[PDB]
C-alpha cells in the first residue's frame, strides 16, 4: 500500500488516543464469543465456560492487550509491515498452529470494538484507513501470497 | 442455521435499535461506499453519490427496513427475502460478494450506535442472522 | 438453497462418480495437506502423514463416505449432518474455515478423475451443494 | 512470494503445454455458468441463454483467450507480478467495475478446467505451484491490501 499522509495522520492519532487495556480486552473475548472456535488456543486460560467467565478472564486480557501492543510496531512503521510481522507469523503458524482465517475475524473484533469506543468520531474516512492497516497486518501474519 | 435462542436475542436488540433504522441505514451505506468504493458503481445512476447525499439517506431507510422485513421473517429467510433477491440479482445485478461488506458496514455502525446494546452475545446472533440474510439474497442468483 | 435442479444433477452426477468415492478421496486429503499446509495439524496425531500415507488413504474413504451420507441427505442437510458436524466441532476442533478449501480439492479430484461428466452444469449444482453441506458441517460452531 | 526454482519450472512447464484455445474459452464459459452473475460484464457477446449457447460462443471463447495471454506476462516475469498487472487492474476496474471478489472465482475454473486436461498429471504439487501463481495474479488483479 502507498500510505498518503492522510492515512498516516489517522493512524497515529488513533493509537495515541488508545487505551489498549480497555480496547485489548474487549476485543479478544468479542472474537472468542463471536467466533467461539478460536477459544481452542487458550485452553490454559482457565473459566472459558461463557460469554460473562470469558469477558472477565484476565488471562484473555492479558493476551488481548498483547495483540494490540503488537500492532505498534506495525504503526511505527507502516512502510515496512510484512517484514516486521515475519516472526510473529512464524510463531502463529508454525508454533501454535492459528488458522490464518482467524486473524481476520480478530481484526473485524477489533473494529468493531473501536467503533463502539470511537462513536460518531469513527468515521467512514477513520475506518478506511484503519481497516487498511488491519488489512495489511492480517496478511503479513496469515502469510498471504502476493 | 439460527436457534431460538439466536432469534431471541436478535429480536431483543432490534426492538431496542430499530427506532434508529433510517439513521443506522444512512451511515452503513455511506460508509460502504468510502470504504469499499467498488460499490459505489450500483448507485452511480443516482444524481448524488457524495458523502452526505440525500438518495443514500433515502436509500438508508429503505435497506433498514429490509432488514426489519428479515427480522420479521427470520423463521425463513429464504421465502421472506425472495422478491428482494430476485431483485438484486435480476433487476440491480448486485455482485453477491457484496453482501457480506453491508453486513460488516452495518455491524460497525450499530456498534458505534448502540455500544451498551451491541454486547459480544448480541453481536454472535446478529452476524448469524446477518449471514442468513446474504444466504437469502443470494438464492437466486444460480 | 439446493432446488429441484440442483438435487436432480447432484443425484445424477454420484450416480456415475460414487464408483471411485474412496479414491477421490484419497486424492482430496493428500491434495489438501500439500496444497493447504495449514490443514495437515489436524491430522498430526496419525503415524504417517507424508505422501502416499495409508492413514490418509483410509480417512479419504470415510470422507467420501460423509458426502455420501450428504447426497442421500440432500433435502435437509442440517438434520443429515448434525452428527458430524458435533464431531467436527467439539472433538476435533477442526477450524471451520477449512470446509471450503476441502471442497475445493474435492471438485478439482472430480474433474481430474471424471472430465467428461463433470460439465460446467454438474459442476454449478455440485458447488451450491458443497456450500450447503459446508454449511450443515457450520451448525454446532456457534 | 519467493519462487523456488522447482516452482518456476512447474509454472513454465504448465504454460509451455497449455493449449490456450483450448483452456481459455472452457475457462471462461465454465465461469459464466457457475458463477451466473460474472455474465453482466459481457452484454454484447450474444448468445448467453444458456449453457449450451455460452459454451459455444465464439466472443466468450475470444475473451476466454485474451485472459489466458493475459497471464504471460505474469509467467514471464514471476518477480514483478504486482507492478505488471498494474495497467489492467486499473482496466478492470475504472473502466470495466468488474467486482475483485470475480478474479478469484475465473482463477479457480482456469484451476478445474486445467485439472481436467491435465488429469493424473495435475499432482498436488502441480495444483499448488499453479494456484500460488493465480493467487499472485489475482492479488495484483484485484488490488489487495499488502
Ligand atoms: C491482529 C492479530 C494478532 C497480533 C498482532 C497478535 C500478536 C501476538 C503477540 C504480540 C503475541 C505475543 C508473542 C510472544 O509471546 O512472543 C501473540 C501470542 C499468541 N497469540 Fe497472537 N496475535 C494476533 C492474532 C492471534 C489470533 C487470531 C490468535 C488465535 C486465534 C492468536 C493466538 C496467540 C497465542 C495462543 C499466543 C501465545 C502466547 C501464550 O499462549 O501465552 N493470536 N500474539
Ligand atoms: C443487508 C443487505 C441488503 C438489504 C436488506 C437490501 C435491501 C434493499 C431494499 C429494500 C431495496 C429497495 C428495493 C425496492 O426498490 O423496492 C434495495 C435496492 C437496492 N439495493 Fe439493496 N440491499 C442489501 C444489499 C445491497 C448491496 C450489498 C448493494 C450493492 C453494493 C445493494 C444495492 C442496491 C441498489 C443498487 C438498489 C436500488 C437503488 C435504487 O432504487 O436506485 N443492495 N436494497
Ligand atoms: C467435505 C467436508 C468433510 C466431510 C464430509 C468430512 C467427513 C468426515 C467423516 C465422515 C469423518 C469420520 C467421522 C468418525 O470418526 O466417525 C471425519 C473425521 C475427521 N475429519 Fe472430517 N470431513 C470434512 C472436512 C474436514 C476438514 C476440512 C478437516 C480438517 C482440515 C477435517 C478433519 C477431520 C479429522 C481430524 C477427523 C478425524 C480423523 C481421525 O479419525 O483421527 N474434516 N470427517
Ligand atoms: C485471471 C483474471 C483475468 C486476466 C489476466 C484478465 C485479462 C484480460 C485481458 C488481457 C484483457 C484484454 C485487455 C484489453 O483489451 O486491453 C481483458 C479485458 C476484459 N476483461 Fe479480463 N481478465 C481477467 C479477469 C476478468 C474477469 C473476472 C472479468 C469479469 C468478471 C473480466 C472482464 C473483462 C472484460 C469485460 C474485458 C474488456 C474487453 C472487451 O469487452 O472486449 N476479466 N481481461
Amino acid at each position: 500500500v502507498e500510505w498518503t499522509d492522510k492515512e498516516r495522520s489517522i493512524i497515529s492519532d488513533i493509537f495515541s488516543h488508545m487505551d489498549y487495556d480497555d480496547i485489548g480486552p474487549k476485543a479478544l473475548s468479542r472474537c472468542l464469543i463471536v467466533y467461539p472456535w478460536t477459544q481452542r488456543h487458550f485452553s490454559g486460560f482457565g473459566n472459558l465456560y461463557n460469554a460473562e467467565a470469558i469477558i472477565g478472564n484476565a488471562n484473555v486480557a492479558a493476551h488481548g492487550i498483547k495483540v494490540l501492543h503488537g500492532l505498534d510496531r506495525g504503526v511505527k512503521n507502516m512502510d515496512n509491515i510484512a517484514a516486521t510481522y515475519a516472526d510473529l507469523s512464524t510463531l502463529h503458524s508454525e508454533k501454535l498452529h492459528v488458522d490464518p482465517d482467524n486473524f481476520k475475524l480478530l481484526s473485524d473484533c477489533i473494529t468493531i470494538v473501536l467503533a463502539a469506543k470511537m462513536g460518531h468520531a469513527f468515521t467512514a474516512e477513520t475506518q478506511g484507513a484503519f481497516q487498511k492497516f488491519l488489512a495489511v497486518v492480517v496478511s503479513a501474519l496469515g502469510k498471504q501470497y502476493h | 442455521s439460527l436457534s431460538d435462542k439466536d432469534k431471541a436475542a436478535v429480536r431483543a436488540l432490534w426492538s431496542k435499535i430499530g427506532k434508529s433504522a433510517d439513521a443506522i441505514g444512512n451511515d452503513a451505506l455511506s460508509r460502504m461506499i468510502v470504504v469499499y468504493p467498488q460499490t459505489k458503481t450500483y448507485f452511480s445512476h443516482w444524481p448524488d453519490v457524495t458523502p452526505g447525499s440525500p438518495h443514500i439517506k433515502a436509500h438508508g431507510k429503505k435497506v433498514m427496513g429490509g432488514i426489519a422485513l428479515a427480522v420479521s421473517k427470520i423463521d425463513d429467510l429464504k421465502t421472506g427475502l425472495m422478491e428482494l433477491s430476485e431483485q438484486h440479482a435480476y433487476k440491480l445485478r448486485v455482485d453477491p460478494a457484496n453482501f457480506k461488506i453491508l453486513n460488516h458496514c452495518i455491524l460497525v455502525v450499530i456498534s458505534t450506535m448502540f455500544p451498551k446494546e451491541f454486547t459480544p452475545e448480541a453481536h454472535v446472533s446478529l452476524d448469524k442472522f446477518l449471514s442468513g440474510v446474504a444466504l437469502a439474497l443470494a438464492e437466486r442468483y444460480r
